[PDB]
């Protein structure tokens, strides 16, 4: 049962600095070289840094991409390791990874935290509601969309019914446009059970401390 | 560095269908590892020293080479295959991985289902008016969408968005947004979605005119 956590995430500022943690469960923390890595979005993975076990003294090493900016440190203590990141720039965007190795081998990784470093405002969503013109062209069946625009950073978590509803949804990845995303959803259910049955779409943005609800409603009776 | 390159960068196989990705060195190296990657999530460790399966990985999996030259081998494609693979190696700083070959699978050709709504009320309070149109659930990936305002084929302001294959049932779905001022969406009537697809020579035509709503 080894897990790993990473925390620390979020959008800062070009120059700016920010500290990762990645705090471990399920082996004896202390024995282990860990590691941090990154993948920016659509991009392949990176290994940035390595810390050795207490004993080593062989010490730290960096990916010169990071050299000489980042940080890796641990606390067996706390059994966690850390990326304390400084001169931060928009190409240290992406997702952080914390791994522990054996040998040759990253065995175990983290979920990851993401960072996202832009001078753009954060900004929290608009979310509407999109209501049917028609059912769908087979029956029996019918789509209804929830829009979601004008919002920075990455990500938002949109659910339909608050993720009792999961079937037959399409959430699409965000696109950027001027500083601002819009992403979209459609959920398919069968004609039967809207809209007898309510239908709402929930957008969190944590960025902007916002949850949104906006139920679907039909155009007529 | 040892730098890692993948080929092909992606491909598609039907399900039963024999795979294999490779992984060329600048350099020789002793072993190679391969990641599994689903959705830009967590890579899990699939292959470690060059043809060990990890933990609970499939025997239809096997990893094989040497040196400069490493492959991975599905012996039959199935669908919960679907992701990015990785090669990686973990005895040289800095330590590296390739570009990852992106796998998908193919299905039977699916025509997409194509709804199309309105501005909603509330956007256009706000001075914005944003036309939607979903193409859902088609195979293959590539598809036409076209937007017509009274009848005239509209190119500016369209943003299109396209879903990974779906885990369900390994089609592709499509987002496509064109957006206006609310004073230009109030200047015309017919909005029109058109999906062009190889599952027919015929466009699906999906439409509304604002003032019906």
């Amino acid at each position: 049962q080894v897990q790993l956590v990473e925390t620390g995430g979020g959008l800062v500022r070009p120059g700016n600095s920010l500290k990762l943690s990645c705090v471990t469960s399920g082996f004896t923390f202390s024995n282990y070289r860990m590691h941090w890595l990154r993948q920016p979005p659509g991009k392949r993975l990176e290994w940035i840094a390595v810390i050795t076990v207490k004993s080593d003294i062989y010490g730290a090493n960096y990916a010169e991409s990071v050299k000489g900016r980042f940080t890796i440190s641990r606390d067996d203590s706390k059994s966690s390791v850390y990326l304390q990141m400084s001169r931060l720039r928009e190409e240290d965007t992406a997702t952080y990874y914390c791994s522990r190795s054996r040998g040759r081998t990253l065995d175990y990784w983290g979920q990851g935290t993401s960072v996202t470093v832009s001078s753009a405002k954060t900004t929290a969503p608009s979310v509407y509601p999109l209501a049917p013109v028609c059912g769908d062209t087979t029956g029996s069946s019918v789509t209804l969309g929830c829009l979601v625009k004008g919002y920075f950073p990455e990500p938002v978590t949109l659910t339909w019914n608050s993720g009792s509803l999961s079937s037959g949804v399409h959430t699409f990845p965000a696109v950027l446009q001027s500083d601002l995303y819009t992403l979209s959803s459609s959920v398919t259910v069968t004609s039967s059970t809207w809209p007898s049955q309510s239908i709402t779409c929930n957008v969190a943005h944590p960025a902007s401390s916002t949850k949104v609800d906006k139920k679907i409603e039909p155009r007529g009776p | 560095e040892e730098v890692l390159t993948q080929s092909p960068a992606i491909m598609s196989a039907s399900p039963g269908e024999k795979v294999t990705m490779t992984c060329s060195v600048s350099s020789s190296v002793n072993y190679m590892h391969w990641y599994q990657q689903k959705s830009s999530t967590s890579p899990k460790l699939w292959i470690y020293d060059t043809s060990n399966l990890a933990s609970g990985v499939p025997g239809r999996f096997s990893g094989s080479g040497s040196g400069i030259s490493y492959s991975l081998t599905i012996s039959s494609m199935e669908a919960e295959d679907v992701a990015t693979y990785y090669c990686f190696q973990g005895s040289g700083y800095p330590l590296t991985f390739g570009g990852g070959t992106k796998l998908e699978i193919k299905r039977a050709d699916a025509a997409p289902t194509v709804s199309i709504f309105p501005p909603s009320s509330e956007q256009l309070t706000s001075g914005g008016a944003s036309v939607v149109c979903f193409l859902n659930n088609f195979y293959p990936k590539d598809i036409n969408v076209k937007w017509k305002i009274d009848g005239s084929e509209r190119q500016n302001g369209v943003l299109n968005s396209w879903t990974d294959q779906d885990s369900k049932d390994s089609t592709y779905s499509m987002s496509s947004t064109l957006t206006l001022t609310k004073d230009e969406y109030e200047r015309h009537n017919s909005y029109t979605c058109e999906a062009t697809h190889k599952t027919s020579t015929s466009p699906i035509v999906k439409s509304f005119n604002r003032n019906e709503c």
